[PDB]
Parts: structure tokens; C-alpha cells; sequence
RNA sequence: UAAGGUGAUAUGAACCGUUAUAACCGGCGAUUUCCGAAUGGGGAAACCCAGUGUGUUUCGACACACUAUCAUUAACUGAAUCCAUAGGUUAAUGAGGCGAACCGGGGGAACUGAAACAUCUAAGUACCCCGAGGAAAAGAAAUCAACCGAGAUUCCCCCAG
RNA sequence: AGGGUGACAGCCCCGUACACAAAAAUGCACAUGCUGUGAGCUCGAUGAGUAGGGCGGGACACGUGGUAUCCUGUCUGAAUA
RNA sequence: UUUUGUAUAAUGGGUCAGCGACUUAUAUUCUGUAGCAAGGUUAACCGAAUAGGGGAGCCGAAGGGAAACCGAGUCUUAACUGGGCGUUAAGUUGCAGGGUAUAGACCCGAAACCCGGUGAUCUAGCCAUGGGCAGGUUGAAGGUUGGGUAACACUAACUGGAGGACCGAACCGACUAAUGUUGAAAAAUUAGCGGAUGACUUGUGGCUGGGGGUGAAAGGCCAAUCAAACCGGGAGAUAGCU
RNA sequence: GUUUAUUAAAAACACAGCACUGUGCAAACACGAAAGUGGACGUAUACGGUGUGACGCCUGCCCGGUGCCGGAAGGUUAAUU
RNA sequence: UGAGCCUUGAUGGAAGUGUGGACGCCAGUCUGCAUGGCUUUAAUGUUUGAUGUUCUAACGUUGACCCGUAAUCCGGGUUGCGGACAGUGUCUGGUGGGUAGUUUGACUGGGGCGGUCU
RNA sequence: GCUUGACUGCGAGCGUGACGGCGCGAGCAGGUGCGAAAGCAGGUCAUAGUGAUCCGGUGGUUCUGAAUGGAAGGGCCAUC
């Protein structure tokens, strides 16, 4: 008796995973009740992909739009300005809330909640390291041009 | 009727045959023991008197399976 | 088919016939009370009581028809419980019981013999029970053979006391 | 052949071989009509709580015997051309 | 007939007439007889059915050895001796008879054992529902009044009416004797006798079924039957006995 | 009171009383393969089984044997593995 | 708590200074814990065997309700109770005149007793 | 004193039994012992000291062995 579990169960839970257990559990709990399935075959060897729609095919190769990534590479140039001014310095500040709207009337967007820095530069000019990271794994590069009005 | 009813055994007869071999004409009645199962599907839980190894048929060759069957005999069920 | 006939102990009576159904022989139907599976209910068998319709009618009471049970199916209903089943109703179709032997199956003696008696025999016999047919069962190799091959089953004669 | 007729009859009678005979009803063969049945053509698929096994019994001529094979009440339980 | 032995006072027979017991089948061995002969002969089956065909197969012509094997020899043995069993034996198939085997096996006969049914209108318990008990006797408990007591006890008279109580018909039963004993009768008659409001007695119907019932228990009763009913089977049980 | 219907009515059986013992209720137990039922529509002041047999005075010693009751620590020990 | 697997020790970061355990043939030395110039044998992961607890979800219920149903049976549902116990099937040790089939010799100056069977 | 003849295989022919059996046995073959040698020895002076068959147990053997080679088992010989 294999049975693929559904749910939680004591020493033997995975909300899917074929153990090993007696027939005095089965028919008697861990079935009449909704917590398990008989290994029918039709539910693992008919059932793998199935029961494997999420990495066999997703994490893998997922690339269901997870393209943002190096996707920032080669645009009209991620000049962010921020006010200069006072002896060579600055005025205000430039981060995310600028980075992501920045590509407004470019059609695309970006989200300011996907990118990679470090710490935060001050009040410079220097190219940003604001990487628009569309996910974990693949992430990118992205810029920042303290420009003067 | 003591019968399996699932898989029909009934109870032989035999001869005890004790020591020095002596006829003694006996009988072997089945395990037997009527349980509650659920068929689930059906959202019922049919009892059947059912007898032991007998259930591991409905726990292996398919409860509605063989529900399936013996409703097309024309038993109980 | 025919000159004779109305069965017998049975005459008599009273009648039918003699070309062409008078009688009589066969085919087919009609009627076919009451009991009896007996089936509307009940019951000491051949009897007692009822319902729903129908009928006569100067339309009462009483005649007649249908009303058992189970099962398969269809339809309508329909509990605990929303559903849903269970259960109920109806309709149709089938069953029911009787049988001589042979047959398949479920159960299964003892006397007896062994010059006693338990193993063993009697014997899977007697008997009991269920089921089926004119036959039943059996039957197209997970068979045998023995290095050649045979080729489903069933009955007969050998092998062989 | 046989039977009867007042004793034992081939030719007295009934029969006897032989030859025919059916409105209808049906057993059975074929022959076909209606419904139900499904032919054959390629590509397939080839019978799991089963076969075996432990325990107790039973059937095999065969009294477990060194005893195959078959059926199983009870527990198990595989391969898969 | 049975016996050592029977007129036997041992058995059986009243008599008559009719019936009444060594058969039948298959197999095996002989004897006789017929056929053929180192060969004899078919089975089922076919069938212009007692023919004819069929020789499947059976017996015999070879035997010894536990066999392998050998063979007029072979075993035993290490033994090329002796000794055992063989070789100079005609068989075979019908038919009739004698004998055996398996059958009921000459015939009649148990007491019993087993299987399935039928019986509680008799009887034994019980259940339900109805009926019966002439007369006569005894006099318990309890109560009422007097007494009495501190009140209770206690006491007397009356009252009251109990009881597997008493005497005794019906009724139920059955201790004694006589008669009956081919009875009036397959248990009674007659003269006495026991209980008779009680564990009483009785009508009606019902329930217990055989290795089972029921039993105030005797092995008693379960239809004139009981240490296992009756009827029908197994069944022609078996019978070294008569 | 009962009893051998048909040879024994008794000193036999039965009885009320006695003791022992079992039974917690789905009781013990009995009929029945089972369902079910009697026990009992009762519940230990109850029911069953055994023996004794009103009542009065009593009922001694024996637990080695058999049975039964309690212990089971250890020895021997079934199927099974 | 046995037995197992073998997963980890013991033979076969900086000195000193101390804190419990080890069998020793001891005059021991070890072994860890802080402070500080492969066998031979035990623990955690693990598997299985034992006993014992607790639970529910089989299983029981001759508790109480509801419907079938103007039913005491029965079935389904609800709840309580008990609960892997009890119970049953197969196997198995014990017990077992309650029941059943049988046995329980012969000679013998009748039988038995005694004695005797070669 | 020296030894293992209480040997192995057979056996003319006898005795006694209903039979199953049982006893006597000269001599033949192979190999032993004892004696110088003839020769004696196949258990004891002799007659009691005993169990059939079956079912099996142990050793031996190309006897057999169910398609073949094996094996189990079976036979034979010894033996309980
Ligand atoms: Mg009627
Ligand atoms: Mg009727
Ligand atoms: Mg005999
Ligand atoms: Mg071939
Ligand atoms: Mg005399
Ligand atoms: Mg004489
Ligand atoms: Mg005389
Ligand atoms: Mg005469
Ligand atoms: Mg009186
Ligand atoms: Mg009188
Ligand atoms: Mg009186
Ligand atoms: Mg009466
Ligand atoms: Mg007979
Ligand atoms: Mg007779
Ligand atoms: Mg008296
Ligand atoms: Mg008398
Ligand atoms: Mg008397
Ligand atoms: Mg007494
Ligand atoms: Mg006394
Ligand atoms: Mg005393
Ligand atoms: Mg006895
Ligand atoms: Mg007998
Ligand atoms: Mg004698
Ligand atoms: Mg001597």
C-alpha cells in the first residue's frame, strides 16, 4: 500500500508524495476523509508531468516573460537627472522612483521594486547602478545621469 | 448466508482428521467480517460483509470496481 | 365416413336417421362451476368475507370482471438532510407449481468386509436438497509424446487385474 | 401374418401384400421473408489478488509416502513472450 | 432330523391339495468332446447381420536372473567346478460338465446399525381460556366491651372467621381379599379402602419429536409399543448358529 | 403430597428449612450451526447448580490422594519466525 | 527497554588550573567541560521486537434521539459510551464419558477364581 | 605355549517337520591358525538361551531410475 498523500499527515506529509503505509490506515483515514489517493498508476506514471508542471517544464526554462532582465542594456540612455547646482553639488535625490518611470512616454515601463544597489550613492553625478533585475536569477544593468535643468 | 459476497467464498466441509487419520466431517467457513466502505464517488458508505483478503480485492482491484460488479449480478449493494 | 344410431352394467321408454355430417373417426376452436402454485383477504381443500369498477333496474341487493408475491424496466412521487438516495404508486414482461428415468451441482450414512476393530471397506453408495435439457456434462491443449511424432470432447474394445 | 365365425377354413367374414389418400395441425430438414445478429481487410490486443508459496483439508488408482499434478478454507503473492 | 448312541419320555409334522430351496453372470483351472496345429483365435466395430470382413489384441512355440543382461542355457561364485531352476513337454479356440473367485451365490430367520419422514385424539410437563367440590365439624389471626397497666405486656366474654385442618357423597385415586385368567374385560367386577378448598379436579384448544421430548425420578410416559416410538428406505444388513 | 398407566405406594421421590457454590446483567446457565429466545420485562433480600431434608441438641480429627480455588517466580512446552 | 544498521568516538585556536565519569593485577593513567599567555565497546539518525500509556478512524453498543413509520423487529442518520480492546475466521497447546465408535484372549473334567500359554 | 577356523564362497548326500522352517554333513575353491608330521580347526561335550512378515534405519554396489544426464526412490548383499 503506497498512496500519494494530499495534505498534512503526521510523519509522512507533502501535500503530494507517494509513502509507503498499511491498508488498516487507508480506507480507514488517510483515504474516507480526503487525504490521500491510492497509487492507481493513473495518478503517478499517467500523473508525472502532471505532477511535475512546475519545474520539468517551469523552473527550467520559465521564460514566460522574465526577459527584463539584461533587456536594459541598449536604450536611449538612463540619464536621471536629480538638480544640480551650489558650488558643483545637487539638490534633490534619485533612486527607484525615477529609474522604473523613467521609460513613461518610451511605452515600456520598468518596476522600481526589481533592481540591485549595494548602498545608496550621495549627492554625485556618477552613473547609478540602479540593475533592473527582472527576477533573482536573471538580473541586469541600469544607469543614472545626474543631468542640470 | 455467510458469504463473501464479494468474491462468493463459502463454507467447504472437510474432515478434521485427527492423529492415526479418523473421519471427522468438518467444515471450513470463511473470514468474513461486513464493513463500512466509502465509496466516495457515490458520496455513500455501503456495507458490505465482506471477507478478509477479499477486501484487499476492493482495496486493489477498485472499490467502485467491483461495486461496480456484483450491481450487475444483481446483489444487494 | 356412412345405414344404421342416442357410452356401460341396461333393458324399456321417448326419439334421430337411410344419397347428401344421424351416429361415429381425426384437425381446429367455444364453453370449461368449485378446490388445488391458487395468485382479492382468510381458512380445517372443494368453503366465509371484501374493495374498485360494470350491469339489470320501476337503476336497491345481488351477478360479473380486475385487485397475491417477487423480480427487470419505464413513468410519477419521495425521509432523516440542500441536493441525493431510501421508501411509496403505477404500468408492462417474466417467475411461481406439476412431473418416470437419464444429467450437472450442494450435503452425505451405517449395516458390511478386514473372519475382532480405529487406518482402510462399504462409497461418494443409500438418502436429502437445488438446477437444467431432450439430452445433460464435456470440448479446440499452459494436452500427451520422447528427440519420431500425435493432435479438442464424448461412447465401445484392448492394454491389464 | 394374425384374428373371428356353432370342431382345426389360403378362396365365409376382418384382415393380409400391394396400391393409393389430407380441410386442416404440427416434429423435423432444407428454402426464403421481417427484426436482432455481424462477414471479411490491415494495424492491433492477447484474460493478477492470478501462477506459485506457508498452514489445514479434499480430488487424482496413488492411504504424505521420496510424491509430482488438480481444487481450495486461511494467510501471502511474481513474471509478463 | 440330530447324534457315540433314540421306540424313544429329544426335534418337526392334524391331514390333504398347490407353491417351496445349489441359480445366474463374468473370470480362472481342470475333465470330456469337436475344430485347426507350431500355430490356435479374434475384440469392438463394419456388415447384401447367425455369413463375410476386422487378427487391435490374447495364449503358445524359452528359459534363468532381483534386475542390467544372457539364452538352450542362465544364475550363484573370484572360479572357465559343483548346485538351483531349465532343455529331449503341443498348443489353442469353442461346447458340455466338475471346482474356485466376485456377486444376495442353496433357502428361510435375528437382536441390531444408519438415512428421511409420521405421531403429544393415549400418556408426561407446561400455556390460554371455561366448569366442579351434598352435607356435617373444628375453631387461628384481627376486632368490641369489662378487667387490668403509669402506659405496654396481660386477661376474660363475645365477635370473627383461617387452615396443602377434621368426618363424609359427587368427583379424583387405587392399600386388601375373593372371582375372573379360552374373562363381561388385552387390568375389570364385588366387599372394604385413600384424598375430597387443594402441590385439588375436569372440558376445550395450544406447545415440547426420538439419542430428542417430558419426568414430585420408576428408566416412568411419549397412541394396548420404550435401556431409544412408529412408517418407509440402505436391505436379499450380517448369522463360523439352527 | 408424588411414584413403577397393566405384580412394588414404600423406609423410595417431593416438600418447607439448611448449607456450599456460581452469577454485576448483553448475568450465570439452558435451547439454537446462526438470528433469536427462556432466565426475566427479573437485578444479589435476585436467579441457577449441587447436596441435606420439619423441629430440638449438634455437626469432631484428617488437605497426604482426586477435584476445585489462589500464585506463577522459575523448569518443560504448540502453532509461528 | 532488547535487538539491528552502522551515522560518531576510545584503544586494537595558547601552556597551565581544575570540574564529573573508567576499568584497573594502581604506587595509576585515560576521558571528556569550562576557565585560562574494520573489530572490542557506548551514544544521535534510523529499522524492527518487546511491554505499557493516550487517541479515533475501523469494530461493538441489548444507552438517547431522528426518518423510513400512527413498527417492539430491521435499515439509514445523529449523539453518547467503549475502542483497536471485545468479537469472528484459519492454525494451535490444554481440557473434554457431554457425545460417539470399539476393544476388553484361550485352556478350563460347567463358568469363574487360581493357575497355564514359548 | 602359539593363535583367531566363532573364516568367505558352495555342498554329494542325509535326518526332522503339514508348511514356514529346522538339524547332520564328507568333500570342493580361496585364503588362515596351530604342529616336526600325519593331521585338527566352518565356535564351545551335546540337546534350552528365542520372533516370522511388514514398515522402515546404516554401510556397500555404474542392478535400476518414467524426455536425456543426474538425483530421490526402488532391488541386491551385509546389518539394526
Ligand atoms: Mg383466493
Ligand atoms: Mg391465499
Ligand atoms: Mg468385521
Ligand atoms: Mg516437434
Ligand atoms: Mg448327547
Ligand atoms: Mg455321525
Ligand atoms: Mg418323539
Ligand atoms: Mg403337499
Ligand atoms: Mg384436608
Ligand atoms: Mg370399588
Ligand atoms: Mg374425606
Ligand atoms: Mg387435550
Ligand atoms: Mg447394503
Ligand atoms: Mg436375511
Ligand atoms: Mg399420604
Ligand atoms: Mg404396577
Ligand atoms: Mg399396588
Ligand atoms: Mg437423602
Ligand atoms: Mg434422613
Ligand atoms: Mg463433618
Ligand atoms: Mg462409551
Ligand atoms: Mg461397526
Ligand atoms: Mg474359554
Ligand atoms: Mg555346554
Amino acid at each position: 500500500m503506497q498512496v500519494i498523500l494530499l495534505d498534512k499527515v503526521a510523519n509522512l506529509g507533502s501535500l503530494g508524495d507517494q509513502v509507503n503505509v498499511k491498508a488498516g490506515y487507508a480506507r480507514n483515514f488517510l483515504v474516507p476523509q480526503g487525504k490521500a489517493v491510492p497509487a492507481t498508476k493513473k495518478n503517478i506514471e499517467f500523473f508525472e508531468a502532471r505532477r511535475a508542471e512546475l519545474e520539468a517544464k517551469l523552473a527550467e526554462v520559465l521564460a514566460a516573460a522574465n526577459a527584463r532582465a539584461e533587456k536594459i542594456n541598449a536604450l536611449e540612455t538612463v540619464t536621471i537627472a536629480s538638480k544640480a547646482g551650489d558650488e558643483g553639488k545637487l539638490f534633490g535625490s534619485i533612486g527607484t522612483r525615477d529609474i522604473a518611470d523613467a521609460v513613461t512616454a518610451a511605452g515600456v515601463e520598468v518596476a522600481k521594486s526589481e533592481v540591485r544597489l549595494p548602498n545608496g550613492v550621495l549627492r554625485t553625478t556618477g552613473e547609478h547602478e540602479v540593475s533592473f533585475q527582472v527576477h533573482s536569477e536573471v538580473f541586469a544593468k541600469v544607469i543614472v545621469n545626474v543631468v542640470a535643468e | 448466508s455467510r458469504v463473501c459476497q464479494v468474491t462468493g467464498k463459502r463454507p467447504v466441509t472437510g474432515n478434521n482428521r485427527s492423529h492415526a487419520l479418523n473421519a471427522t466431517k468438518r467444515r471450513f467457513l470463511p473470514n468474513l467480517h461486513s464493513h463500512r466502505f466509502w465509496v466516495e464517488s457515490e458520496k455513500r458508505f455501503v456495507t458490505l460483509r465482506v471477507s478478509a483478503k477479499g477486501m484487499r480485492v476492493i482495496d486493489k482491484k477498485g472499490i467502485d470496481t467491483v461495486l461496480a460488479e456484483l450491481r450487475a449480478r444483481g446483489e444487494k449493494y
